[PDB]
C-alpha cells in the first residue's frame, strides 16, 4: 500500500 | 514532463523504518502529442514472494496499481521485458524480469532474476525502480494518463532515491514497445552507501 501524487511541467 | 515525490517506508530488522524519499520525473521520447494531466493519485498495493523452485536470487512480484483522485495497445495482457543494470558502490549487477501485464485491471506479474549471482542490496530497495504505463486508469480520468499517451514511443524514467542516514540510487529508464512487448531497460548508479548500512548489510525485513 502506497498512494503517489503525480505533477505536471 | 510530469513529476511524483514519494516516500517508500522499509522495516529494518530491529523493528525501527529506513525511509527511502523519491524524487521521480517522466519525459516523452516520441516528438508527438501527449496529455497533461491535472494531479492526481497513484494507489498501488503491491506482494513480493518467492518461487520455491527456484534456486537462483530471485523476487515474485505481484501488484495492482490504479489511479484516482494511442492506448489501445494496453486493451490487453501485454508481455514485460524488464532489464536492469546496476552498480552499487561498485558492485556490478544485473536483474532480469519478465511477466505480463494488464493494464484493463491494472494488475502486474512479473518474475525478477539476478543475473550475475547474489543481488547486493536488497530486492525491496529495487521495487519502485524494476512500468507504470500499466496503471489502471477510471474513465473519467482516461484523459490523464499520460504513460500510455506517449506509447509505443515511449518515455524517459528518471529517479533519485535517497534512503535516508545512507546513500542514494540515481536511476534512468527507457520505457517503450519494442515489437509488442513492453520494455523497460534501467541502469541505476548507487554512490555513498554505508557498508555495512541497512541496505548492503541487508538488513531490511522482506516484504513490501
Amino acid at each position: 500500500h502506497q498512494k503517489l501524487v503525480f505533477f505536471a511541467e | 514532463r510530469i513529476f511524483a515525490i514519494f516516500t517508500v517506508r522499509h522495516n529494518v530488522e530491529d523493528g525501527s523504518v529506513q525511509l527511502a524519499d523519491h524524487y521521480q520525473q517522466n519525459t516523452p521520447i516520441g516528438d508527438g502529442p501527449v496529455l497533461l494531466p491535472d494531479n492526481h493519485v497513484l494507489e498501488t498495493q503491491t506482494v513480493l514472494s518467492k518461487d520455491p523452485n527456484e534456486k537462483r536470487d530471485h523476487m515474485v512480484l505481484l501488484e495492482f496499481v490504479t489511479a484516482a483522485g494511442g492506448e489501445e495497445l494496453f486493451t490487453g495482457v501485454v508481455p514485460i521485458l524488464v532489464e536492469l543494470d546496476g552498480d552499487v558502490n561498485g558492485h556490478k549487477f544485473s536483474v532480469r524480469g519478465e511477466g505480463e501485464g494488464d493494464a484493463t485491471i491494472g494488475k502486474l506479474t512479473l518474475k525478477f532474476i539476478c543475473t550475475t549471482g547474489k543481488l547486493p542490496v536488497p530486492w525491496p530497495t529495487l521495487v519502485t525502480t524494476l512500468v507504470q504505463c500499466f496503471s489502471r486508469y477510471p474513465d473519467h480520468m482516461k484523459r490523464h494518463d499520460f504513460f500510455k499517451s506517449t506509447m509505443p514511443e515511449g518515455y524517459v524514467q528518471e529517479r533519485t532515491i535517497s534512503f535516508r542516514d545512507d546513500g542514494k540510487y540515481k536511476t534512468r529508464a527507457v520505457v517503450k514497445f519494442e515489437g509488442d512487448t513492453l520494455v523497460n531497460r534501467v541502469e541505476l548508479k548507487g554512490t555513498d552507501f554505508k557498508e555495512d548500512g541497512n541496505i548492503l548489510g541487508h538488513k531490511l525485513e522482506y516484504n513490501f
